RNA sequence: CGAAUUUGGGUAUAGGGGCGAAAGACUAAUCGAACCAUCUAGUAGCUGGUUCCUGCCGAAGUUUCCCUCAGGAUAGCAGAA
RNA sequence: AACUGGCGAUGCGGGAUGAACCGAACGUAGAGUUAAGGUGCCGGAAUACACGCUCAUCAGACACCACAAAAGGUGUUAGUU
RNA sequence: UGAUUUCUGCCCAGUGCUCUGAAUGUCAAAGUGAAGAAAUUCAACCAAGCGCGGGUAAACGGCGGGAGUAACUAUGACUC
RNA sequence: UGACAUUGUGAAGAGACAUAGAGGGCUACCUUUAUAGUUUCU
RNA sequence: AAGACAUUGUCAGGUGGGGAGUUUGGCUGGGGCGGCACAUCUGUUAAACGAUAACGCAGAUGUCCUAAGGGGGGCUCAUGGAGAACAGAAAUCUCCAGUAGAACAAAAGGGUAAAAGCCCCCUUGAUUUUGAUUUUCAGUGUGAAUACAAACCAUGAAAGUGUGGCCUAUCGAUCCUUUAGUCCCUCGGAAUUUGAGGCUAGAGGUGCCAGAAAAGUUACCACAGGGAUAACUGGCUUGUGGCAGUCAAGCGUUCAUAGCGACAUUGCUUUUUGAUUCUUCGAUGUCGGCUCUUCCUAUCAUACCGAAGCAGAAUUCGGUAAG
RNA sequence: CGCGGGGUGGAGCAGCCCGGUAGCUCGUCGGGCUAGGAACCCGAAGGUCGUCGGUUCAAAUCCGGCCCCCGCAACCA
RNA sequence: CGCGGGGUGGAGCAGCCCGGUAGCUCGUCGGGCUGUCAACCCGAAGGUCGUCGGUUCAAAUCCGGCCCCCGCAACCA
RNA sequence: GAUUGACCCUU
């Protein structure tokens, strides 16, 4: 037979996520030391659409 | 097939040289033993790769396998061998035949 | 819709699966085309219920 | 015929691989496995061809065995010594 | 599929023509005689000789072979009580 | 599978998928115990799988034939 | 999936090898004691 | 966080059309399906030596038997008749006939009467060694069988007979395994010994039966070929189809033949369809329709006639006739 | 006009591989309570087997002088 | 490929791990309650446990040659 | 709180 579609989404050619217009990885605040022993106030700049 | 389990018949134990008694069994194949060279060599050619390497019959076609007797001469324990015709039952035991009977 | 080179459920002078579409989770890349490792099927009478 | 639209350029995916809104489609006029060179003068019980003269002798399509039936071995038939 | 003879593998004379039929098998020539087949002309060779039969407004004409039957006819010819 | 609408019946015996282990079952290499002088020959068993057992058809799929029943010929709601 | 190696340090229960004492008229698979060659997991 | 567990290395057992490599009989009135004519046996075909084909005809084989083998002895079978008491056409049946009309494991054909059949007694020759021979035949093998030799046995009073089955079928190489035999040869630096390898005879099997280890599909297809071979035409044949005769039992109120015509029987080009496989598979473009020409006559109409169960009209049966 | 099934009693007709002359089919003097009535047997059959024969086991079917289709010619490439 | 509890009725079942030989429905044979009508409850056909040997208190139960059932798709002359 | 279902003819 041949190679079928969902074994050739693994090889990653066409199949890579398109990442152009996204902001950034949603990943939260290091955990240094405030975040574990006090707290740290941060302030909400903007709120965005991610494509 | 019925065939005594007892039988007079010539023995070439260079003791008895004549007819003599012999008790009869049936023969039985033996177990086919590891390190015999052939097996040796079947199993040093299908070790690796490449599969079975040699033939393994299928197209089997006889019904009935010829019978051996073994004659143990009772004098010398001289042992011989002898094969009957192709039978699908064969009987040791002696219940002999009877003629005026009924069923 | 495939051809039989094209995917396990390709082919036939019918579109049909022809074999069970429920596929094991010791099958292989290439076989896992279906339903993998399916503990049932078909329509459920019931909630998530957590 | 305002969009699952059309298209330039750049870029990625390479052969039992890719890519496929799926026709075994497309992958440089090549696709139910591209092209190039080599292994390779691949094998062919099958088709075709097989180059001067004269003289003498001169068949067989039958037997047996063969995954044997378009083939061979064997015996026969023929030549030469 | 039969004791065989041929064609294949073979020309020659005859069957108009034809692998196999008939005659006969083959060096190059010359005389004679023939085979099978023929002798009105084509065409070499008697429009010979002899006795009959036949006239068809689809005659017939020589084996293999290139086809005709049952049944009929005071057509005509020859044959018992 | 193929928009709306309306519905999606019965069948887990088969094949497949899945799930505890209740298991006189089968059960490799290594490991162990008898013997042998030793190469070796014999015995259980915590492996997985296969069995067994349960589930599952919007999994693959399947959805017959008989016997009896009533007064036009039939005729079967009903019972096996 | 198992075994061996990587691979090093301590903890309760299950099989034999009771030399012996709980049973039913020349006697059944049988619950259970010293555990100083032995056992893997919960 | 996790921890001697994962991981990693090696081996071992599962699973693994996801992938790989292969294979997927022969004969054959094309191939396929069927069958086995593939190894065999009987009768016939088979044409009075032998041999002899077809997917000819009627069948059979892959078994069965410690007796259904071997010897000896005694007896005679099937059937018919006259027969006893229940009791009868078919129990028990005494005689008389009885050439086998019975039986002999099975298919058929042969063979057999103081037996080769049926009873009874004994028995293991269905044993050992190796040769020779017949059939198929290459005068190879296999299978089967024949007559001896040298033994050892059985049976009988003995002569004799017996080397499986009354004869003609009932079966199997190499390699490997396994058993039996000498406990014989070898393990190559002398060997306790085990193990292994040899010598001779059997068994485990190839039924495609001189013996490969083997599933499909291709309407996506490829190559070498084949007119050795199918699907047109053409060719032979004409069963079948179509058409036409002969004879008349009857139908036609009478009346075989105006018109028909049974039971039989003789034929005609192939407009049917078969049967065959000669030509063509380095290709003869295929169904029908459209178009157009021509030909045949077995004449539907038209021309002219004969005949009717032809009064007239309308019909029906025929002739010359395809203009 | 297929070696295939039929003319299966007044309808309707199932076994069809041997007819003491029913190959199967509501009622009628009568079986227990007779209050008439409500399931089952016979002294009633238009098959004298579609009709002329006798190879005639009793035949008058398995032979013929009348029509078609319940898996009736799917064939042409 | 030394084959796995197993062969208990005309159609389905385990009782047995040291010895009491025997049953659940249908198709039946029979008996009645309710007054009578299927159901409703009570005894019987196939069981000599498929020739066989062992325990001389109990072999259908435990073993040893066999017969059309087989998934032990378990390193297969 | 079980299984008791049915019963063809006139004012």
């Amino acid at each position: 037979g041949r190679v079928i579609r969902n074994q050739r989404k693994g090889a990653g050619s066409i199949f890579t996520s398109h990442t152009r217009l996204r902001q950034g990885a949603a990943k939260l605040r290091t955990l240094d030391y405030a975040e574990r022993h006090g707290y740290i106030r941060g302030i909400v700049k903007q709120i965005v659409h991610d494509s | 097939v019925n065939v005594p389990k007892t039988r007079k018949t010539y023995c070439k134990g260079k003791t008895c040289r004549k007819h003599t008694q012999h008790k009869v069994t049936q023969y039985k194949a033996g177990k086919a033993s590891l390190f015999a060279q052939g097996k040796r060599r079947y199993d040093r050619k299908q070790s690796g790769f490449g599969g079975q390497t040699k033939p393994v019959f299928h197209k089997k076609a006889k019904t009935t396998k010829k019978v051996v007797l073994r004659l143990e001469c009772v004098k010398c324990k001289t042992r011989a061998q002898l094969t009957l015709k192709r039978c699908k039952h064969f009987e040791l035991g002696g219940e002999k035949k009877q003629k005026g009977q009924a069923l | 819709a495939m051809n039989p080179v094209d995917h396990p459920h390709g082919g036939g002078n019918h579109q049909h699966i022809g074999k069970a579409s429920t596929i094991s989770r010791g099958a292989v890349s290439g076989q896992k085309a279906g339903l993998i490792a399916a503990r049932r099927t078909g329509l459920l009478r019931g909630s998530q219920k957590t």
